[PDB]
């Protein structure tokens, strides 16, 4: 395994996202070698109405 | 009659029945105890 | 495509009466815009300028002054009656360009023999602040 | 005279070619996605500055951005 | 020419005034924004947009105006009664010129 | 006395504005027959309006030059010269309502947060449990510093910043 567990929830670190310090459900992770390969899924939707996108190994951390 | 209840518990009905609550409440208050203006 | 195809100028033009939204003084100063496609039979379809006008069975030919004029009906034509058209740009000098299939193959599939332009290597944001190339132009390049 | 630039959180959806009206937009093969695709711009003379390409993004934030510049006779839409 | 109806179309209760925004794909869903509430009741009346039926869109419309009328005729009553118990006429009746109307006492 | 001001009932002109409020009603009485329902409307009115001016000066109010009342803010001179029903203790007669209504919606808002669906509850509200909070917030200063002292008032950097 590359990277977090399916289900898990961690918390995102990209200053520009709409999710910066908050949480959500890891949907999948790709180990194939791309540069963002973990989907994580959030309840809140963003200003588009969109409520998922593939973030990176480390942009993402631990919950809390 | 639940699905009655869960219209009732709708957000303007329940504030229909806050406002005439504090709307009744207040004049009332100035019905009786006529232009109050220093308490006491 | 396999080739480019050049124009022919002189195709049957759809039944049209006319209408205002035409070509103006800029089509034979500057440059103008003409659609090819080839339908099975005769329809009626609605001009990006104008009202209604009626196809011809076999090749048809509009002009138009705007490149969005002709995308317009494309995405009409690809839509609605399912057909393949193809446009082109013409100068007041003569020549033509060939534009929009230009790899023959619709931008929205991939091929192989495109290759990339202006593709930044990173993510959005994460670029230098405006003040490290304050006395020259751009900070996204 | 507009400029179109896309980043690296590109993910091969195609929503951004075809939505644009002036064909600027173009899909192109690569490695980093899981469709193996990426957009490109190589027409953006012909661009117009809608920024239906940037409404369409699903991303975070934009992996598409128009950078409002200088005008032209094809950037202002002028039939005339 | 002749009559035409269908019966029982619609069952009448109250599960879907529990359930707001039935009428739309994507209301239905429910709120995740506050623009949600502004569009519920924007789009409430719009039937076209609701179905493609032209059927539907005229059941919906002939049945709505049967709602003005009777949002009418209560206003309506309303003048009459309100003029009866809370007003001069009948003073007014006798000396017309010199006395003004009055329907609204407070 | 205190800042230049009359006592309402030592001043001439709140006693003249008495007299003019009065006689308006007087002239307008004079249309009407004794035993009529106008009549008796307007009487009352002079009885609210006569009851009015005495108990405010009987409240020890303040008076200017124009002969309207005038309100204290500070609460120094406020006890100092006995005006404090007028703004000082209002203040905590609000306070106490408007922290109310904080502690409550604070409340339904983390415990619907703990449930499925938090969206639903806030348009279709649980009834039962808004009016049990209602009536369970009569000592809300208490559990506010019950949970400033504790630390679960606060959220601590795990909020969404823009830079
Ligand atoms: C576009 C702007 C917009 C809109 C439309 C809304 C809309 C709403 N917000 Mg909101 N909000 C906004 C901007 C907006 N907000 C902004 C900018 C902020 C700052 C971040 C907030 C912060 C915010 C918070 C913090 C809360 C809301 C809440 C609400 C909801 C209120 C429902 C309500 O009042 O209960 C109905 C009305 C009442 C007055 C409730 C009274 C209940 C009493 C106790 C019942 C007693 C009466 C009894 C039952 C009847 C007896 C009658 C008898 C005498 C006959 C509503 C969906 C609240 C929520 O989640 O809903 C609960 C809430 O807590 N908003
Ligand atoms: C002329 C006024 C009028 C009329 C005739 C209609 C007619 C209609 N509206 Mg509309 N509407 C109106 C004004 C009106 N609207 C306004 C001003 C708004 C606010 C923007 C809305 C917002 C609105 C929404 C959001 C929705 C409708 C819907 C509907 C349909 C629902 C019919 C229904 O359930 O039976 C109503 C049955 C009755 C018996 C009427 C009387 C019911 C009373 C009020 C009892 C309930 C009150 C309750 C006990 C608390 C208050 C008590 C007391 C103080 C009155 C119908 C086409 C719904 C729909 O499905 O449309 C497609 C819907 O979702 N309307
Ligand atoms: C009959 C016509 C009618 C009218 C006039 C309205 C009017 C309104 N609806 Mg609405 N609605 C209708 C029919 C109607 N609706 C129907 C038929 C349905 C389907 C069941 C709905 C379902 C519906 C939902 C699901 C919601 C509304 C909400 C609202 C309010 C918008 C939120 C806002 O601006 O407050 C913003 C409020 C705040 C930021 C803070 C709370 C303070 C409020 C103002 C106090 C309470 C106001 C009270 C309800 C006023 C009395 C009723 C008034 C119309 C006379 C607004 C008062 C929203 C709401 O929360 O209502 C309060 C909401 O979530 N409506
Ligand atoms: C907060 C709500 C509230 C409260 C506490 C009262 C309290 C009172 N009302 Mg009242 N009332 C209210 C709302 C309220 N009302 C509303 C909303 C209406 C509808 C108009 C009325 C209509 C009403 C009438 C018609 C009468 C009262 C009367 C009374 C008094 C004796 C019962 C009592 C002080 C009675 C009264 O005058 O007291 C002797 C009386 O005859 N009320
Ligand atoms: C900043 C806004 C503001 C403030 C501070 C006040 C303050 C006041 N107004 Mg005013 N008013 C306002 C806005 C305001 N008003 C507006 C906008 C209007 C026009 C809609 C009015 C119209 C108005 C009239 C017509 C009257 C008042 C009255 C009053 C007094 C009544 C106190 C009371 O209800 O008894 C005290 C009530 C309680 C202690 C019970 C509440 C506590 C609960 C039960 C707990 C008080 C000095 C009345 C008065 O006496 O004037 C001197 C009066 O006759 N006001
Ligand atoms: C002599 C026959 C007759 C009469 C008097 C009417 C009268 C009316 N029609 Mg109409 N209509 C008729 C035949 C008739 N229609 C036929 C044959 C058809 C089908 C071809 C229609 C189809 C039709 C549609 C589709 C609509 C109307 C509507 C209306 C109303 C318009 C509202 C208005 O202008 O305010 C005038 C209002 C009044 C004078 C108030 C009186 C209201 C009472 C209840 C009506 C009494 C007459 C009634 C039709 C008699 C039969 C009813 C009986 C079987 C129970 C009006 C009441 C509109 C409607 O329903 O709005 C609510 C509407 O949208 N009509
Ligand atoms: C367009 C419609 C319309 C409008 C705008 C009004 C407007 C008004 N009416 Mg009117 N009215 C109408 C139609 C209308 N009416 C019709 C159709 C009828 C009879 C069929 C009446 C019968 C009527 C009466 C009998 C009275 C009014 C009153 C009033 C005034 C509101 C005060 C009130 O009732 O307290 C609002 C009260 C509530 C919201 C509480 C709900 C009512 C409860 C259930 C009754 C409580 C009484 C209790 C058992 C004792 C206001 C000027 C009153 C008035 O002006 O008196 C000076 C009054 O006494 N109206
Ligand atoms: C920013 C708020 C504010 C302001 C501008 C004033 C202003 C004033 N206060 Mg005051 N006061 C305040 C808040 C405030 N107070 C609060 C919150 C309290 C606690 C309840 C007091 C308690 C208080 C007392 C007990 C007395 C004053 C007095 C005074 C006056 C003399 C100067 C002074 O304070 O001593 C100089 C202060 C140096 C720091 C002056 C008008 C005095 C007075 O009556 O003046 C004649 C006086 O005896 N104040
Ligand atoms: C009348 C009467 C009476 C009494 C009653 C009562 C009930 C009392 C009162 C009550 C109360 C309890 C009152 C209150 C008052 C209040 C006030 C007086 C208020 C005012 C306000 C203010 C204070 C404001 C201020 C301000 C400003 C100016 C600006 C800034 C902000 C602020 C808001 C702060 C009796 C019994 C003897 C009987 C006979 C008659
Ligand atoms: C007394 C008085 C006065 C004075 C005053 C002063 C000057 C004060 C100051 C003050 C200050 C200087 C302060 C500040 C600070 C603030 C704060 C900080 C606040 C608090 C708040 C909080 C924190 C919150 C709240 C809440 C909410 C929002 C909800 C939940 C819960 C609670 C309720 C808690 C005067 C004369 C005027 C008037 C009369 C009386
Ligand atoms: S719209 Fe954005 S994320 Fe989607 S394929 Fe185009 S560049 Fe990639
Ligand atoms: S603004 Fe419009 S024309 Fe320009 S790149 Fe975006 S979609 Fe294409």
């Amino acid at each position: 395994e590359i990277g977090p567990k399916r289900g898990s929830l961690v918390k995102v670190l990209r200053p520009e996202s709409y999710w910066y310090n908050q949480v959500g459900k890891v949907v999948s992770v790709d180990q194939s070698g791309i540069r963002y390969p973990v989907v994580v899924r959030f309840e809140n939707q963003n200003y588009a109405g969109v409520s998922t996108n593939n973030y990176a190994l480390d942009e993402i951390e631990e919950v809390k | 009659m639940k699905d009655f209840t869960t219209y009732l518990s709708t957000a303007p009905v329940v504030g229909l029945g806050w406002a005439i609550f504090t709307s009744g409440l207040l004049i009332e208050i100035n019905r009786f105890f006529p232009d109050p203006l220093v308490f006491s | 495509p396999w080739k480019q195809p050049e124009l022919d100028p002189d195709t049957p033009s759809p039944i049209f009466g006319g209408s205002t939204g035409g070509l103006l003084r800029k089509a034979q100063v500057e440059e103008f815009y003409v659609i090819t496609w080839e339908s099975p039979k005769e329809q009626i379809f609605e001009m990006p300028t104008g009202g209604a006008a009626i196809m011809r069975k076999g090749p048809n030919l509009l002009k138009f002054a705007r490149k969005e004029q002709c995308m317009a009906l494309t995405t009409q034509l690809r839509s609605k009656f399912r057909q393949t058209p193809c446009f082109y740009r013409v100068y007041a000098d003569g020549k033509v360009q060939y534009l929009h299939p230009k790899d023959g193959v619709y931008p929205e599939k991939v091929n192989a023999g495109r290759v990339g332009v202006n593709q930044n290597m990173r993510s959005i944001g994460k670029n230098v602040d405006p003040i490290k190339v304050v006395k020259f132009t751009g900070s996204e390049p | 005279a507009h400029v179109v630039k896309i980043y690296d959180t590109c993910i091969g959806c195609t929503q951004c070619v075809r939505a644009c009206p002036l064909d600027v937009l173009e899909m192109v093969p690569w490695d980093g996605c899981k469709a193996a695709q990426m957009a490109s711009s190589p027409r953006t003379e012909d661009c117009v500055g809608c920024k239906r390409c940037e409404t369409a993004c699903p991303t975070d934030f934009l992996s598409v951005r128009v950078y409002l510049g200088n005008e032209s006779t094809r950037s202002l839409g002028l039939a005339y | 020419v002749k009559i035409a109806v269908d019966r029982n179309p619609v069952e009448t209760n109250f599960e879907k005034w529990a359930k707001p925004g039935h009428f739309s794909r994507a209301l239905a869903k429910g709120p995740n924004t506050t623009t949600w509430i502004w569009n519920l009741h924007a789009d409430a009346h719009d039937f076209d947009n609701h179905t493609s039926d032209l059927e539907e869109i005229s059941r919906k419309v002939f049945s709505a105006h049967f709602g003005q009328l009777g949002i009418i005729l209560i206003w309506l009553s309303g003048m009459y009664f309100h003029g009866a118990r809370f007003s001069n006429y009948e003073g007014w009746l006798s000396d017309p010129t010199h006395i003004k109307p009055s329907a609204q006492v407070v | 006395d205190i800042a230049g001001l009359t006592p309402c009932s030592e001043s001439k002109a709140y006693n003249k504005l008495e007299r003019k409020e009065l006689k308006v009603l007087d002239k307008r009485l004079k249309q009407y027959e004794p035993g009529s329902a106008p009549y008796l409307a307007l009487q009352a009115t002079k009885e609210r309006t006569e009851n009015r001016f005495k108990t405010y000066a009987k409240q020890g109010l303040l008076c200017g030059n124009d002969g309207l009342p005038h309100l204290i803010s500070d609460p120094g001179l406020a006890l100092r010269f006995n005006h404090a029903g007028e703004v000082f203790i209002p203040t905590f007669g609000f306070l106490y309502v408007a922290g109310y209504i904080g502690h409550v919606g604070r409340q339904y808002i983390i415990l619907s947060k703990e449930d499925a669906k938090p969206t639903d509850k806030e348009i279709i509200l649980d009834v039962p449990l808004a009016l049990k909070l209602a009536f369970q917030g009569w000592a809300w200063p208490l559990a506010s510093i019950q949970e400033l002292r504790n630390g679960s008032l606060l959220e601590k950097d795990e909020n969404i910043t823009v830079s």
